[PDB]
């Protein structure tokens, strides 16, 4: 794919977006797994923009017929549009969820 | 017949001109001058915005899905 | 039932018309003459009518 | 911009009932405005024709009964444009001279002796930076209808296919409007026109008695009152909203 | 520093941008019983 | 023959327009592209066009004849 | 030592110059005020600096200073995202309001630079402290200069409107302190990085909630509690009421993303409903009121207050865009209500000795430089589009609307409100008919002093209201911190 | 206090020192000036208020009556409703959009 | 009153009056329903 | 091209407010017509390259709003409906300027009057062309704020300073 | 402080605008003052914060299509 | 008719220097 | 008839009759930097323009011969057999 730029490296996260297994003591692991889950939930809104635009070129391309010819687009544009907010990670800090 | 432009700018009466208060020097010098520098400045400022860093790493991510073409 | 002072809206619009004898009838005498004529104020109502009227007939005389 | 340059020629009076004869005086501006007003009333072949006449057969054209009100309600609104556009053409060119004599008065008649280089403003039409627009306005409303009727109206017209302009196939009701509606319904607009216009116009120059007898008639001064108030929606609005603000404002700051 | 998700969906509740996993079934559910309708969003895409 | 629902939308055809009589709607637009709608040039194909739109609405019309009978005059819009 | 102690010892050092030039010199005034602007420049030179090194997307404090040594109470500097623009509204609105009020003063010169000179140090630490009782050490630091600023300089009413300042910030700050050192006791202490990692119990965040918001109640103002600042602002000297609106009342705006976004989030999201209608209370009444206000530079304080209850409904909205246009509408108060302030506390005033709306009237025909900007900062008043007050009220008011629906319906109605005490008070001041006949002797327009500060304040806001991502871009990241809230699908990654 | 009484009913052509605002430069001002003068909202004499909401509901009733008539006796469609191979349904988004007339009930 | 204004006044006229029969001899029996565009 | 349609009457508009007393009424009225009339033949051009072609323009210059999930740019769209409008919106304007040089003749101010028509002009186009709601919105509220400049022109009199609260407020 | 120009200082406006400053050295309690107060401090707040509670959470727009509902709750 | 001319003053060239 | 008016005044936009008798001096230079300035705008518009449909080769489309993707695409166009 596109190479990862030199930028991208140097505030690449190092840590799972997550808190579980953090001592929060730590304050050195604690800051990057706050910076890791708002990294994430950054690349998913950005992920969406970058969706809208495409979908925007295909709607001037088609013109009339964009309601037959831009459905895939629209699908992933509406998937992210309900599943991408930036939320924090202040909840996700002070609560932990067993999945179970 | 249009009459010829008037007025005094600044309140300066046609014979005299604007005698200093002592604010100009630094407000002009200072306080502007250092806007055109800052604004020069603010050209070559690397750009640490969590976009810019955010758009790269969608772009990776819809790369690998039919969504965005890679260059590879 | 009348009113202390003469007026009764019937005799007034009775009197809507163009008076007989007016004292002022002179002062307003040419608003009704030359220009103002009924012929005159509709002379020209129609402005490109009558040109375009005989134009219109040579070309619908187009058979022959 | 007609209206300006009669407003112009007047010595800035907006007034009908100060306005009389001036067909002679300003013959390119009654024209141009006899351009405009027959378009107005989408008199057969102007621009306004092709326009507001499609509006109307396509609201009979939809076989509804909102759409059979609304055109109903139009041609009423219709019968009073007519009549507006002959009061405006009527009082300002054609009637008798309402106005001073000083815009009457010309210098082929002598009015006076020691003052015959000055002093006559005779209501003259403006310079060439005036009747220019006025001009090319005309043209316009003469051809522009029919010249564009086919980008826009059209029968299966493709100009606003890039979504511009989206109709969705069930709201579509162009192809009954062509067919559908009656001849008597797609002509009716007309009839009314031209039978208003001489209406108003004989009840405007020959019988001109008959609107005195209306206003001097308690129902009529009620009438003439409501529609000249503009249905009292300005009184309303400062009596009830707007001066009911200030007192809300003052209650707060006094009290 | 951390408390059960339980504890606190108990004095603020779900909902209000608080969507714990599994907020959609149980709108769903919730939905159900009060309006008595079923929630079905739709495709928008032609294909698929 | 009809035109393809593929053909309507290869040809840009609106989409009120896409019905059986869309393919004389090909070449009047066409013809509109090329005249720059000037409404004295397709002619021939306007008529066409025109026409063809008129007899399916006759027989729409007649298509309510039997229907507003079956109901006894009762409304239907 | 830092960069951000710097910022705070150059106006101390302005301070000793002024108080030393006499004893090497009987000195002009003007020499004393030559060397308190210039030192306000270098102050705003500094910050400047300071913004060309900062990283936007950081989430650790920086251009900190490894103390190392623990007292009982002890400075830590450190600048995030979240403060550095407020830090850059201080810094461009002193040197603006020393310049404004250049000949204004007259009498008691020294004392005038000394206290402005002392209030750039404490306003600029109240947003460099990385504590909770350094904040209030230097929130509440700023009342006695304040109180001696409005009874040498002020005006008329002078003397209870000094009284209405310190005893309300001082009683509603009391309630502040009393939540702060309940959290120190339970955590131990203030220091923004041990405390934001603390979570509360939700019965103690519901008693810290009621305690801090009464103290930005008073501070915001509210409605009912803002008899303070139509007498303060009003009775203020010029250079007073530009610091007073711009930077003091922002004071408890920044004060909500330290004391109540990262630390009380429960007790924020169960209770913005009261928040939410005291705030649409005090858009509508506040609004009402100041259509029938008299005195101009009171219809400019009446006007601050609708304003502060757009962006104090921003920063309850538990959204990213309500955040964000909190901060922007704060940032943009500040640019405009300066330049209003300046018209009416500084023109006129001047002109005239007045403040009556009555005596005012065609003022364009004479002063058609006065009636341009005036005219332009009404419009930035009214949340005009090309401003940065418009892009602040469209996302503080985007965020209301999303977070409680009918609250943001009242709170859009200031697009109604704002805009007709605006236009009014513009048409009849500027416009109205010809100039007054109160008027005996032609006014002159504005002098070289008055455009430039007016024309400098109106670019701002212009040019921050075409491009915003001047300041939008370094707030992103240090915002996404104080949101609380989960998506079921983004959350409890594995 | 004086009457409370809109500037716009003085007389214009009294000497007034500021004959704009119509007022005298010594008189007694009630304490309502703002809203008093001639730049406020106007103050319309034509009728009463009850008298308009009575002229108001004749507008209505006869605007309302004309529906009535229109309800009673207008014209049924005279075309059946124009039919499209599939629906279209491909064309206007799919299943999960809004389609047109495909033999249905009428 | 000025000739220039006079032609332009009645060419502006027979400009309308000749595109108008015109238009409804050319345009006139489909319009009044004698005839159908085809 | 496209973006000059937008950009000239905004020029006209300066020269002739802020820059009055350098042209005079001559040069006010000779520069705010003539960019106007510029636009308008360039707009009647882009109706035959977008309209007649079925080529929509996409133009997008920087960002305006920039945050999660809004992006707001000051980019420009031409498409059928928009040249549809820019033809009575360019000749219309076009005209009027032309006209107001004989009807605001013996006025004092017609710079200022000229500039006001200039930067309505600009405004609307702005309405027209943009790819977003927010800045159609731009336009909408800079066409308010130019009707209000232009009914209280004259602002000494009362009912012109009544009128043009009802349309601002309004 | 400065000199300002010469302004016709109406004796009837000045004594207006002082009325209007000490104003509320007179204000009383009365049985209409009391009920002005009580509709503004209390009735209407408290109507628009109630409001407030029974919509909270009520509606969400987001991404919400066609089959799903507006109402949260 | 007057001969007063109007230079093009300092704001022209720090608008068009400007930009 | 001309309104009398205070000639201590100064407006950025004239006053109230102002025309200077460089008037056309002056316009003629502020001409000529709209001509630059609207020079600049129209090559970012060339450089900047999206099409997303090019133009037939022998139909009227002036913009062929400035805007650079056109350009790109009819001289790539013209190159075959
Ligand atoms: C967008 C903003 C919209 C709102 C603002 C509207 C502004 C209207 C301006 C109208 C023109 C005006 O007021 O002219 C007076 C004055 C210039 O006087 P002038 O009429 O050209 O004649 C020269 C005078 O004899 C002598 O004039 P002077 O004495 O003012 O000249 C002093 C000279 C140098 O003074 C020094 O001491 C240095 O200039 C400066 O003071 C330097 C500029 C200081 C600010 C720094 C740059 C900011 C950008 O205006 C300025 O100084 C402003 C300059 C910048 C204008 C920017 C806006 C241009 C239009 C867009
Ligand atoms: C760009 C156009 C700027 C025009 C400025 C005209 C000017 O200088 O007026 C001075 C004029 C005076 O110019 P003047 O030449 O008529 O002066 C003659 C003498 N007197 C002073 C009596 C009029 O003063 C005003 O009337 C100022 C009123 C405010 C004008 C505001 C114009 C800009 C509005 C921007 C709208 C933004 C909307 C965004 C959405
Ligand atoms: C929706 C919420 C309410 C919106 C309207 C709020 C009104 C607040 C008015 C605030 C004072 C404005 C200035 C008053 C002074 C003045 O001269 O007024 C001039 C104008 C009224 O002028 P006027 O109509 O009284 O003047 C008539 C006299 N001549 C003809 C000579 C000019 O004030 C307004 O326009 C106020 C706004 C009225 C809005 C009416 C429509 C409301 C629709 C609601 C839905
Ligand atoms: C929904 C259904 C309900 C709503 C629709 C109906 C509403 C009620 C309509 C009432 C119409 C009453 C018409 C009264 C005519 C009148 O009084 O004068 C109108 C107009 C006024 O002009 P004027 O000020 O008198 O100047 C002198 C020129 N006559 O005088 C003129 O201009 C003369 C031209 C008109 C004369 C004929 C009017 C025919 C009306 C039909
Ligand atoms: C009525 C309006 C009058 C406007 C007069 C001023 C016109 C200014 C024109 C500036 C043109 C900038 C061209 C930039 C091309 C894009 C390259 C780029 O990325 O620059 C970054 C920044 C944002 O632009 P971008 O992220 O690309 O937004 C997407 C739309 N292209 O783009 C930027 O560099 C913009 C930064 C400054 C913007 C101007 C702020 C002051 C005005
Ligand atoms: C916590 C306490 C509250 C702190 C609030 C901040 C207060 C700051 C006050 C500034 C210091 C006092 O300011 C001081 O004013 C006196 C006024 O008599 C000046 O003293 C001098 O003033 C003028 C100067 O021409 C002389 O006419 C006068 O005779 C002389 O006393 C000092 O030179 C100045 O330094
Ligand atoms: C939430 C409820 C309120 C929270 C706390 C706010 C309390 C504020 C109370 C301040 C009361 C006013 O305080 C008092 O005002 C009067 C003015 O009337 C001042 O009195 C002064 O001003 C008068 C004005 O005529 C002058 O004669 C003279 O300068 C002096 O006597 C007192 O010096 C001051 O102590
Ligand atoms: C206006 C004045 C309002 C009253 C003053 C504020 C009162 C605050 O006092 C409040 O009282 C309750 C009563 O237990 C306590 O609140 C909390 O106390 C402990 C926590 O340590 C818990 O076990 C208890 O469940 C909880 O209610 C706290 O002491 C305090 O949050
Ligand atoms: C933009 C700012 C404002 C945005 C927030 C306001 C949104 C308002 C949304 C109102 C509709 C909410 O969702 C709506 O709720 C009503 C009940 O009230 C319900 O309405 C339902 O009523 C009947 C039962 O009476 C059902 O059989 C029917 O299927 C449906 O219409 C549905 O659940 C839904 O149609």
């Amino acid at each position: 794919p596109t190479p990862e730029s030199e930028a991208f490296l140097a505030k690449k996260p190092q840590v799972p977006p997550t808190f579980d297994g953090v001592d929060y003591e730590d304050n050195k692991r604690l800051k990057q797994a706050q910076d890791a889950i708002i990294r994430e939930q950054w690349v998913q809104v950005m992920m969406g923009r970058l969706v809208r635009e495409e979908l925007s070129k295909c709607y001037y391309r088609e013109g009339v017929n964009h309601l037959e010819k831009c459905g895939k687009l629209r699908e992933r544009y509406l998937q992210l549009l309900a599943n991408a907010k930036v939320k924090g990670y202040l909840f996700e800090q002070q609560n932990y969820w067993s999945k179970e | 017949q249009y009459d010829p432009p008037t007025g005094w700018l600044w309140g300066v009466r046609p014979g005299e001109k604007y005698q200093n208060e002592g604010w100009e020097g630094p407000f002009f010098y200072g306080f502007w001058g250092s806007l055109i520098v800052f604004a020069i400045a603010y050209a070559y400022k690397p750009d640490t915005s969590i976009q810019t860093w955010a758009l790269e790493e969608a772009r990776r991510r819809l790369e690998a899905e039919g969504i965005l073409e890679d260059p590879n | 039932k009348p009113n202390i002072t003469g007026f009764d809206m019937r005799e007034f619009l009775r009197h809507t018309k163009t008076p007989t004898y007016d004292p002022w009838e002179r002062h307003e005498a040419w608003r009704y003459t030359g220009r103002f004529s009924r012929f005159n104020r509709f002379k020209g109502a129609l402005p490109g009518f009558g040109i375009a009227t005989v134009a219109f007939t040579a070309y619908c005389v187009f058979e022959h | 911009l007609g209206a300006g340059s009669v407003i112009h020629a007047v010595a800035d009076n907006q007034d009908f009932r100060k306005f009389g004869g001036l067909i002679s005086y300003l013959p390119l501006t009654y024209s141009v405005m006899l351009i405009a007003s027959l378009s107005l009333v989408a008199f057969p072949f102007m621009t306004g024709f092709y326009s507001k006449d499609f509006i109307l057969e396509s609201a009979y054209g939809q076989f509804s009964f909102s759409g059979v009100a609304v055109y109903i309600i139009a041609t009423i609104g219709a019968i009073f444009t007519t009549l507006y556009s002959v009061k405006v053409l009527y009082l300002t060119f054609l009637s008798n001279p309402n106005g001073p004599r000083t815009y009457y008065r010309l210098a082929i008649d002598n009015f006076f002796s020691a003052q015959a280089i000055k002093s006559y403003k005779p209501a003259h039409e403006g310079d060439f930076f005036l009747t220019l627009p006025l001009v090319i306005l005309a043209l316009f409303s003469i051809f522009f209808g029919f010249i564009t009727k086919d980008i826009f109206i059209g029968l299966g017209s493709n100009f606003f296919v890039d979504n511009s302009l989206f109709i969705h196939p069930i709201h579509e009701i162009m192809i009954d409007t062509e067919f559908a509606v009656p001849v008597l319904f797609k002509l009716l607009p007309f009839i009314f026109t031209i039978s208003f216009s001489v209406i108003a116009l004989t009840l405007s120059e020959l019988l001109s008695e008959l609107v005195i007898y209306f206003k001097f008639s308690r129902f009529g001064y009620n009438i003439f009152g409501f529609f000249n108030q503009r249905f009292l929606i300005e009184f309303f609005y400062n009596k009830y909203i707007t001066n009911l603000i200030l007192n809300l404002g003052g209650q707060i700051t006094k009290i | 520093r951390r408390r059960p998700i339980e504890e606190t969906l108990a004095e603020i509740g779900e909902g209000r941008g608080i969507k714990p996993p599994g907020y959609y079934e149980r709108r769903a559910q919730r939905l159900k019983e009060k309006y008595g309708v079923d929630i079905n969003p739709v495709c928008a895409d032609p294909d698929q | 023959r009809r035109a393809t629902r593929e053909e309507m939308r290869d040809a840009k055809v609106p989409l009120a327009y896409r019905d059986s009589c869309a393919h004389l709607l090909i070449p009047l637009n066409r013809c509109r592209y090329e005249t720059y709608y000037l409404p004295w040039k397709c002619e021939d194909e306007r008529h066409s066009y025109e026409k063809c739109q008129y007899l399916e609405f006759k027989k729409r019309v007649q298509k309510m004849e039997e229907l507003r009978e079956a109901k006894g005059g009762a409304r239907s819009n | 030592m830092s960069l951000l102690y710097v910022l705070l010892i150059i106006p101390i050092i302005g301070i000793f110059l002024i108080s030393t030039i006499d004893s090497f010199y009987f000195f002009n005034v003007s020499y004393y005020k030559k060397i308190a602007l210039i030192t306000t420049i270098l102050n705003l030179i500094v910050s400047l600096i300071i913004y060309i090194l900062f990283d936007f997307s950081n989430n650790q404090f920086q251009f900190i200073q490894e103390n190392l040594d623990l007292s009982f109470y002890d400075i830590y500097l450190g600048v995030d995202g979240v403060s550095i623009y407020f830090v850059l509204l201080t810094t461009i609105i002193m040197p603006i309001a020393l310049v404004s009020n250049w000949n204004s003063i007259t009498n008691n010169i020294k004392s005038y630079l000394i206290i402005m000179l002392l209030l750039e140090t404490l306003l600029l630490a109240v947003f460099l402290v990385l504590d909770v009782l350094l904040f209030y050490i230097f929130f509440e630091s700023i009342l006695p200069p304040l109180f001696i600023l409005i009874g040498l300089f002020g005006s008329s009413n002078k003397v209870r409107a000094s009284f209405y300042i310190f005893l309300y910030t001082l009683l509603g700050s009391l309630f502040l302190l009393l939540s702060i050192l309940t959290m120190s006791s339970i955590v131990g202490t203030t220091y923004f990085d041990v405390l934001l990692k603390s979570s509360f119990e939700y019965t103690t965040q519901l008693f810290l909630f009621f305690g801090i918001f009464i103290a930005f109640a008073v501070k915001t103002p509210v409605w009912g509690l803002n008899s303070w600042l139509l007498r303060a602002h009003v009775e203020s000297p010029l250079g007073g009421s530009i610091v007073l609106a711009a930077i003091v009342l922002k004071l408890s705006l920044y004060g909500v993303f330290r004391l109540i976004l990262p630390i009380l989030p429960q007790a924020s999201l169960n209770l913005t409903y009261i928040v939410y209608a005291i705030g649409a209370i005090t858009v509508l009444y506040a609004s009402f009121s100041t259509l029938r206000t008299v005195d101009v530079k009171e219809l400019i304080a009446y006007s601050s207050v609708a304003h502060a209850a757009i962006y104090l409904m921003g920063v309850f909205s538990n959204t990213i865009q309500g955040l964000e246009g909190a901060i922007l509408l704060g940032l943009a108060h500040g640019f405009v209500s300066s330049g209003l302030f300046i018209c009416a506390g500084g023109i006129l005033y001047d002109r005239t000795g007045t403040r009556l709306i009555y005596f005012f009237r065609g003022l364009t025909q004479i002063m058609p430089l006065f009636s341009l900007f005036f005219f332009i900062l009404c419009l930035g008043n009214a949340g005009t589009p090309l401003t940065l007050n418009f892009v602040g009220e469209f996302m503080s008011l985007y965020g209301t609307l999303e977070r409680l629906p009918i609250a943001g319906m009242l709170a859009s109605t200031s697009i109604i409100f704002s805009a007709a005490y605006s236009i009014y008070m513009y048409n009849r001041i500027a416009f109205g008919g010809s100039v007054s006949l109160y008027f005996i002797d032609c006014f002159r327009d504005l002098t070289k002093r008055e455009f430039f500060i007016l024309f400098t304040l109106v670019s701002f806001t212009v040019i921050l209201g075409i491009y915003p991502s001047f300041v939008l871009d370094g707030l992103h990241y240090n915002i996404s911190s104080v949101v609380y809230g989960i998506e079921p699908n983004a959350s409890y990654l594995t | 206090n004086p009457p409370r009484i809109k500037r716009q009913f003085r007389d214009p052509h009294a000497d007034w020192w500021d004959k704009q605002e119509r007022r005298n430069f010594g008189e007694p001002v009630h304490e309502d000036h703002d809203i008093l003068g001639m730049f406020s909202p106007y103050e319309y004499t034509w009728i009463t208020p009850g008298k308009g909401l009575f002229q108001i509901g004749l507008f209505i009733a006869s605007f309302l009556g004309l529906c009535y008539v229109v309800k009673l006796t207008y014209p049924d469609r005279v075309s059946y409703p124009r039919e499209f191979e599939g629906g279209l349904e491909r064309e206007l988004g799919g299943a999960g959009a809004v389609r047109a007339f495909l033999c249905l009930d009428d | 009153v000025s000739r220039v204004h006079r032609f332009l006044a009645t060419g502006l006229g027979a400009s309308m009056w000749f595109w108008i029969f015109y238009r409804a001899k050319k345009d006139g029996p489909v319009l009044l329903g004698w005839k159908h565009p085809w | 091209m496209y973006l000059s349609i937008i950009i000239l009457p905004l020029l006209g508009s300066v020269v002739s407010g802020f820059f009055g007393r350098k042209v005079g009424v001559s040069g006010a009225q000779l520069i705010t017509c003539s960019s106007v009339i510029i636009t308008t033949i360039l707009s009647i051009i882009a109706f035959f390259e977008v309209g007649f072609n079925n080529i929509p323009v996409t133009i997008n210059i920087f960002r305006w709003i920039d945050s999660e999930w809004f992006i707001i740019n000051w980019g420009f769209q031409y498409d059928s409906l928009t040249v549809s409008m820019l033809i009575p919106v360019l000749i219309i304007s076009s005209l009027v300027h032309i006209y107001s040089i004989s009807y605001m003749s013996s006025d004092p101010h017609n710079q200022r009057f000229f500039s006001y028509l200039s930067l309505f002009t600009f405004m609307m186009i702005i309405l027209v062309t943009a790819n977003n709601y927010l800045l159609m919105f731009v336009g909408w509220e800079g066409v308010g704020v130019c009707s209000y400049l232009l009914v209280s022109f004259w602002f000494t009199r009362i009912a012109a300073n009544q009128s043009s609260i009802s349309a601002f407020l309004t | 402080g400065l000199q300002h120009y010469k302004i016709a200082m109406d004796p009837a406006l000045v004594r207006l605008g002082s009325m209007i400053s000490n104003r509320y050295k007179y204000f009383r309690w009365t049985k209409r003052t009391a009920l002005v107060s009580f509709m503004y401090v209390v009735v209407v707040p408290s109507t628009i914060g109630y409001l407030a509670y029974k919509t909270d959470g009520l509606w969400d727009l987001r991404a919400k299509r066609r089959g799903d509902l507006i109402s949260e709750r | 008719g007057h001969n007063v001319e109007e230079p093009l003053g300092a704001a022209f060239y720090i608008a068009v220097g400007g930009i | 008839p001309k309104i009398p008016y205070p000639k201590h005044v100064w407006s950025p936009a004239g006053g109230w009759y102002a025309q200077p008798a460089n008037w056309k001096q002056n316009t003629a230079i502020f001409g000529l930097v709209i001509f630059g300035i609207t020079a600049m705008v129209w090559k970012y518009s060339a450089e900047h323009e999206v099409r997303h449909k090019m133009p037939e080769p022998d139909r009227f489309y002036p913009s062929r011969y400035w805007v650079k993707q056109i350009k790109d695409y009819e001289r790539a166009q013209k190159e075959k057999q």
